[PDB]
RNA sequence: UUCAUCUAGACAGCCGGACGGUGGCCAUGGAAGUCGGAAUCCGCUAAGGAGUGUGUAACAACUCACCGGCCGAAUGAACUA
């Protein structure tokens, strides 16, 4: 046989959403009731946040995994609480995550990263946390990146 | 803006008075459903036995004289 | 013909076999075609062209700056 | 009068003036102090992620590109010149766009990884050709019968223009489908590609022949010597 | 000048000539049975909002000229949530006094499920108040209601309980099918409009 | 006021001050400045507590204080700001930290207001007033569309009661 | 006339590269640099915009901003008469 792999964003927790993977599933021939409850059921960790899915493919199965992403990790430790599209828009995404918690989303983001550093990985992620618009140790995350580069904050793993 | 309500950088994408329910809706357009049809059955009584129907036939009403 | 029934005949049947090389020629002409204009159009004309050059470099030198 | 008008873009990046050049020698010239051997690696046609992959897999040592004048300034043009003793050889074997592998590790190491490294490539134009490919008959899609048209999207219609006049094929529009009368040859097995059937090739995403780095030689620092690797220069 | 250009192009509708409406999810077969019925040039492409406005075709039946509406697709959403492409499909079928046939996929291809597709019916269920009103399930070459779970056979039946709806079944590669269910559109409607004239 | 003479000048933020409070048991003095800051003062000494707060991308528009019916003995009322960049951020004293960012509102919001049930009224130049509930993780209970222009102020009925706090006319 | 670039490579041309976090956040039926609103960062580089345009329903693909290879000697811009 021969493995295929499909990749697709989606809001996680939310059942039925395989409707855009309709050209995708057509010529597989798939069931698309099944494929969205097996995305949920792969993406059921995060509610309400939008993630990467993996969907793997081979004779007749239909498997469902969570990509590590920095803007998805970064809302995941932000803790917000779970918002519905029917009450809740146009969120700012503005709470406080700590350095610890950002070198540990560099750590899960560093096996897929050209960084040779975990401060090179841990700088990407601020980075991406300042486009998110958040707060790292109550202070914004490009001062966080300016002390690191300073010398004023080691990141402990070498 | 008008280029915000239409044309090529239009915004504008829902109502700006959304109808509460579609229950609210069939009524107010039957509503004016109603008020449209006694409308063009008023104007029907003078205006088409008069005005329009002369087209057809190619007939115009004669000059006013300057004497008026 | 009903909605953007010209960009849906330029989808499904595409454009003259020509277009785009024409186009690029044409476009390629106007540097010498805006000097004849330049030199040849007299009068109300050729004070409006003038004019209208001027507020396009002014407007240019200020998208630049 | 009557000159060509340069056209304006407004971006955002500017160009590098005589500093980034300078930067360059002095980082050759004092990892040339730093380390202990000096690769001479040949690197035509590279991809970025590629080369990205060499750099994180050669941690520790130090890959430098940029102009191939710069980086022979830099190791010394003549015997006169050079930054260290029979570095004019070394400097005189560059050649292309020339990559230096300032690094410490084992020759016997070295050979072996660049030896086994291998990825697959983009058929470039003069060499030969990995496959012979033939677009179908009928309604073409955008792998050209590589993988099964039930599973591949049809070729899109903004593409018909650059199919039919840059890649020479005769293609219609058949409802909004690119449609061709007969089938395409488009390269035969064991011949010399030019740039059509290159472009042709990556447009339709093929991707069959190797790319391999190439060692052209090494300086040691303590033996002041160079010897030549002759790896991948078939 | 971007009105007049755009209102220049709107297909001319008769809002009081015999009409039949076609609605549904998207991905359902709205426009491949306006293509079958009619000689409109509407695409019909594998994913959701293909059509984004209003589209008119004409045919004959028992010397009569029937135009039939294409509309573009209804998500189940309140009024307030709901967006202009949407509201163009609600105000033809509120307004357009005629026979709607809403379109369902039992095959789910659309994206949507069965029990999507009936809450929706029964949310525009106040909609056709007045109208002739049909249910049409489409794709019957790839499934068929007769093959159906039993929780669904009972969501169908559900659909049928609604007076006066009939429910059938067709395929756009069917043409005998399309046929039998345009014509049996046209008789309700027929038989609506001239019960209303007779009074 | 007494002797018409100034007794304390206050010189800590950078740029225009648009907002000044006074907490409802008469014991800080919330200004909110220009440069997106806000600044807590002891007035009997005319000086500044700590650092200022910060997190707001604008100007602040308006403050609110929390009602002492609601704040619980012997803690200190937190402190509403709104600002032009549509955040609500509530501000705890006690630790001088931020609790919640409120951020449904899609323009400036004009005003913000803190009754005396645990809710806030916002209004915007989003032509929308929502409603808040600080005992749902300030989540937005109620959102009221009614105008057709930006909402420049709100008010309430027992305002002057919440303003007040404890005192009374007489000064006890 | 005054500024600049230049055999550790002048202007044009051709070819190659144009990366990774990342489909950055909000919003949208859909919006992945290129319908919109605010940020516009970090890494690896020789260089590569959270993108100059074409293009897609969204992707894709092309392009140029920039860098490199071939070519080898002058060239560009703004003013004045
Ligand atoms: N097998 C099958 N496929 C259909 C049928 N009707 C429509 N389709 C498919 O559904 C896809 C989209 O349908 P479409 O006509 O656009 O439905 P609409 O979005 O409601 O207008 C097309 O790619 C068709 O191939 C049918 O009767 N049988
Ligand atoms: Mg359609």
């Amino acid at each position: 046989n021969e493995v295929k792999y499909l990749y697709l964003r989606a809001v996680g927790g939310e059942v039925g959403a395989s409707a855009a993977l309709a050209p995708k599933i057509g010529p597989l021939g798939l069931s698309p009731k099944k494929v969205g409850e097996d995305i949920a059921k792969a993406t059921k960790e995060f509610k309400g946040i939008k993630v990467t899915v993996q969907l793997k493919i081979q004779n007749r199965q239909a498997a469902a995994s969570v990509v590590p992403s920095a803007s998805s990790l970064v809302i995941t430790a932000l803790k917000e609480p779970p918002r519905d599209r029917k009450k809740d828009k146009n969120v700012k995404h503005s709470g406080n995550i700590q350095l610890d918690e950002i070198i540990e989303i560099a750590r899960q983001m560093r096996d897929k990263s050209f960084g040779r550093t975990l401060a090179s990985v841990t700088k990407e992620i601020l980075g991406t946390a300042q486009s998110v618009g958040c707060r790292v140790d109550f202070k914004n995350p490009h001062d966080i990146i300016e002390g690191i580069n300073a010398g004023e904050i080691e990141i402990p793993e070498n | 803006s008008y280029a915000d309500a239409f044309g090529p950088k239009a915004q504008r994408k829902r109502p700006r008075l959304a109808a509460s329910n579609l229950e609210d809706l069939v009524k107010a357009t039957n509503e004016d459903i109603t008020k449209y049809e006694e409308k063009q059955v008023l104007d029907a009584t003078l205006g088409l036995m008069g005005n329009q129907e002369d087209k057809e036939n190619g007939w115009t009403s004669a000059a006013k004289e300057a004497i008026f | 013909p009903q909605n953007d029934y010209i960009e849906r005949h330029i989808k499904q049947h595409g454009k003259r076999l020509d277009h785009e090389e024409r186009k690029r020629k044409r476009e390629a002409r106007e540097s010498h075609k805006i000097s004849e204009r330049a030199q040849k159009l007299t009068g109300w004309k050729g004070k409006q062209f003038a004019k209208k050059r001027y507020a396009e470099k002014v407007s240019m030198r200020k998208k630049i700056k | 009068r009557s000159k060509r008008s340069k056209l304006v873009t407004l971006a955002q990046t500017d160009k590098k003036g005589r500093e980034n050049k300078e930067r360059i020698f002095d980082e050759v010239r004092e990892a040339l102090d730093t380390y202990r051997y000096v690769w001479v690696l040949h690197l035509d046609d590279v991809r970025t992620p590629v080369l990205q992959e060499i750099r994180t897999s050669w941690a520790g040592s130090k890959l430098i590109m940029g102009k191939r004048k710069v980086l022979q300034k830099a190791l010394g043009e003549k015997r006169e010149e050079e930054y260290k003793e029979n570095l004019y050889q070394l400097s005189k074997l560059c050649s292309g766009v020339t990559g230096l592998l300032f690094t410490d590790e084992d020759v016997n190491t070295v050979k072996e990884y660049f030896k086994s490294y291998v990825r697959s490539d983009y058929s470039r134009p003069n060499t030969k050709a990995p496959l012979t490919f033939t677009i179908p008959e009928g309604i073409v899609y955008s792998r050209g019968g590589q993988i099964p048209a039930e599973e591949d999207v049809p070729m899109i219609h903004s593409l018909e223009p650059t199919m039919r006049n840059k890649f020479e094929i005769p293609t219609k529009i058949k409802a909004g489908k690119i449609t061709i009368d007969s089938p395409y040859l488009v390269c035969t097995e064991g011949e010399k590609l030019d740039v059509r059937q290159a472009l042709i090739l990556k447009q339709f995403g093929i991707a069959a022949s190797e790319f391999k780095v190439k060692v052209s030689a090494y300086y040691d620092n303590d033996s002041s010597t160079v010897e030549s690797t002759n790896i991948n220069m078939e | 000048e971007q009105v007049r250009q755009h209102i220049g192009r709107l297909p001319s509708i008769d809002p009081n000539t015999r009409t039949l409406l076609i609605c549904g999810y998207p991905n359902v077969g709205k426009s491949s049975f306006l293509r079958c019925i009619t000689k409109s040039d509407v695409d019909v492409q594998p994913y959701a909002f293909t059509t984004k406005s209003l589209y008119v075709g004409h045919f004959d039946y028992k010397y009569l000229r029937f135009q039939a509406i294409d509309t573009p697709g209804i998500l189940d959403r309140p009024t307030e949530e709901m967006n202009n492409i949407e509201m163009q499909s609600i105000y033809a079928i509120a307004h357009l006094r005629s026979c709607v046939l809403y379109f369902m996929d039992l095959s789910e291809q659309c994206g949507f499920t069965i029990e999507a597709q009936v809450k929706l019916f029964h949310s525009i269920k106040p909609l056709f108040a007045n109208k002739s009103v049909m249910v049409v399930i489409n794709k019957t070459d790839i499934i068929r209601p007769e093959d159906l779970d039993e929780e669904r056979a009972q969501l169908l039946e559900s659909v049928k309980e609604v007076p006066g709806v009939e429910i059938m079944t067709s395929s756009c590669q069917l043409e005998e099918n399309v046929m039998e269910v345009r014509n049996k559109a046209c008789e309700k409607l027929l038989a609506s409009r001239i019960e209303n004239k007779l009074k | 006021c007494d002797t018409q003479t100034p007794m304390h000048t206050l010189k800590g933020h950078y740029n225009w001050v648009l907002c000044v409070s006074w907490s409802p048991d008469g014991e800080v003095i919330a200004t909110g400045s220009m440069d997106n800051t806000i600044r807590l003062w002891d007035p009997k000494s005319g000086q500044c507590l700590g650092d200022a707060l910060r997190g707001h991308s604008k100007w602040i528009t308006s403050l609110s204080w929390e009602p002492i019916h609601l704040v619980k003995p012997g803690s200190k009322p937190r402190l509403a700001s709104s600002s032009k960049d549509g955040t609500i951020k509530i501000w705890d004293t006690v630790s001088r930290v931020c609790q919640y960012t409120m951020s449904g509102h899609t323009n400036s919001v004009s005003c913000v207001k803190w009754g005396g049930q645990g809710l806030l009224y916002s209004g915007s130049h989003d032509r929308t007033v929502r409603v808040w509930d600080i005992n749902s993780q300030g989540r937005c209970i109620n959102i009221l569309k009614s105008h057709a222009h930006w909402v420049n102020h709100l008010s309430l009925s027992t305002d002057y009661a919440l303003r007040i706090g404890a005192f009374d006319h007489t000064g006890k």
